[PDB]
RNA sequence: UAAUAAUGGUAUGUACUAUGAGUAUGUAUGUAGGUUGAAAACCCUACCCGCUUAGGAUUGCUUAGCAGUCCUUCCCGGCA
């Protein structure tokens, strides 16, 4: 069988990203916005949040855990193909010292 | 219906245990068949006029017996014949439809049962992202431990 | 017609898995080093 | 909107804030001032505390008595005071902006706030490179 | 590409929809779509140690 | 560009983080857990009291950035106690953003820094309309 | 029903200190009674709440998957 999965370790920050510049001078979630340039955005945040994605991506990696996003934000993600495989039960061997 | 018991139900419950069983209930399939007519051939004819006013007076002005479609004209037709129909001599007999019984019918169902895959991962899913939560939260214990 | 009602296990020897197996991610985790209290038991077992 | 908060008491020192449509909720911010000589030069010192006080009923267990009855409410509060001299408040604003983000990583993003600690957390120090 | 929600909070100021990097601009999680992802096929099997 | 900190003292309850470079400037968070039932229910109560204390000499007389004119050293702490349900932390979370911008706005915006206070600022509560 | 007390505790506020939540203090010790004294009421009764003991509940039922409980006993704790 084949198994859709998850690619970490392998991404980049392509710069298409677009900031919004509030023209209300506060954190207002309302009122105008300006799309700004994404030379705004701290380097050190940027990979910190960037390694953040990684992290919690390569932990949801071979799992099937969870699925796409409604709103399309993926996770990490599985997908079967056909049937999946069976998984062997973990065996247990035990011994008893008289 | 096959009911199958756990045992001392209440027991493991307190236990706490989740139990799951196979169930099927006690229903029914019924097949009905009804027969119809069956044409085989035909020959003798016939023409009839008689009368054409099987349908209503939608379209028309109702007054007494007069058929009023027009302000200056109208129809009675109880007498206004001019519909020209056919009979025929067709020669019929009972035919009786058949089908399969309803114990080979649940017999094929019964074989073509098959769990939905996608259902089952899109669940499988949706329990896991709440575990994965619960994970996260939890992941400190051990530290501490 | 056709009315009645069915329930099935979720055959757990080929599936019932597919899921994050939660023995993972904490036994690769610290189950060595919270054993390495052999140091303290060993500690206080000198001066038992 | 959140709901405005309005004073109840009002002093030189102390001022108490609290909502209209409930007052249990409280905002008390206390002054006190003192003089203070260190470099052959008086200092003035504030000591600015601030306590935020809410009250939210229960965790509501569930089901049982949830049809006419509420458990006792319980107290949440956050105090804090800020001192340091007043002829320095511009190191002293960009330092709190530095705690708030301090402690957010602990608190409001690490899992500080169930009672667990992190020593591998990321913080920094009010000044900059 | 896809967008970088669940990043982070620390730091950035949440308004809504809105997370302020700075007090005044504000970056949108599920609009950052600056972010080049590999997805690959893969044919698996489980083994027995 | 903000320089950070690396641990001290490591212990169940208390983290003490410190600049190697300053030494003087220090962060810690101790915190305590009550085993509690307030409405006869029981409650997880953790009480996070956290501590920024900088040693900031900054009298800096007038215009005279000039030399090497040495001031003694003056203290800057900032005292921050947080307790309150565990069960309720996501509330309670929703309810700190409301004490930094109460704060903020009577303080870091307005001038209760100088040891003034202005009643008629605007005191917002947690909840919303 | 109960007194001698060791009343080393806890929680909540006060003043000092604080690169500390340390110092000292007031107040109260789940809910009401009896009781001198050490009135921070020691202790017994009654009622609630949370532990513990080992027994049970229709243990099966279900054209849906239940259910995360209930009762008694041992049972120690919610001021000493």
């Amino acid at each position: 069988m084949n198994m859709y999965k998850w690619v970490p370790e392998s991404i980049r920050d392509s710069g298409e990203g677009q900031p919004s510049y509030s023209n209300n001078g506060d954190y207002a979630p309302s009122g105008p916005w300006v799309a700004a340039g994404i030379h705004t955005m701290p380097q050190s945040l940027r990979d910190s949040m960037r390694n953040s994605i990684m992290v919690t991506a390569q932990a949801r990696r071979d799992v099937i855990g969870p699925e796409w996003g409604p709103d399309g934000r993926f996770t990490g993600y599985a997908s079967v193909i056909g049937t999946p495989d069976p998984k062997p039960a973990d065996i247990v061997n035990k011994f008893t010292v008289e | 219906r096959r009911p199958v018991s756990n045992g001392n139900f209440q027991q493991r419950v307190k236990a706490g245990d989740i139990v799951v069983a196979p169930y099927t209930s006690d229903g029914k399939i019924t097949v009905k068949l009804v027969a119809g007519q069956k044409d085989i051939s035909s020959t003798p004819d016939y023409d009839y006029r008689i009368d054409s006013s099987l349908a209503s007076s939608a379209g028309f002005v109702v007054a007494g017996e007069r058929w009023y479609y027009t302000k200056r004209h109208f129809i009675i037709p109880r007498y206004f014949q001019n519909w020209r129909m056919r009979r025929r001599k067709y020669v019929t007999g009972w035919v009786m439809p058949t089908f399969y019984s309803p114990k080979e019918i649940f017999n094929r169902l019964k074989d073509s049962l098959v769990p939905d895959t996608g259902l089952v991962t899109q669940v499988w899913a949706d329990n896991n992202t709440k575990r994965m939560d619960f994970l996260t939260a939890m992941a400190e214990i051990p530290q501490t431990l | 017609d056709i009315n009645f009602y069915t329930r099935q296990v979720i055959d757990p020897r080929l599936c019932g898995g597919l899921a994050f197996s939660p023995k993972l991610n904490l036994f690769r985790y610290l189950d060595a080093m919270s054993l390495s209290w052999n140091r303290s038991r060993l500690k206080i077992s000198r001066a038992t | 909107a959140n709901k405005p908060m309005q004073p109840i008491t009002s002093t030189a020192n102390k001022i108490v804030w609290s909502d209209p449509t409930r007052l249990s909720t409280t905002f008390s911010a206390s002054l006190l001032r003192q003089r203070v000589k260190v470099g052959i030069a008086e200092l003035n010192n504030v000591s600015g505390q601030y306590v935020s006080v809410y009250k939210r009923p229960a965790p509501k267990p569930e089901g049982c008595a949830d049809a006419c009855v509420i458990m006792p409410n319980e107290n949440q509060s956050i105090r804090t005071v800020i001192s340091g001299s007043a002829e320095n408040l511009a190191t002293l604003k960009a330092e709190w902006e530095t705690h708030k983000r301090n402690v957010d990583t602990l608190f409001a993003s690490g899992n500080a706030g169930l009672g667990f600690l992190d020593p591998t957390a990321a913080i920094v120090s009010s000044d900059t490179t």
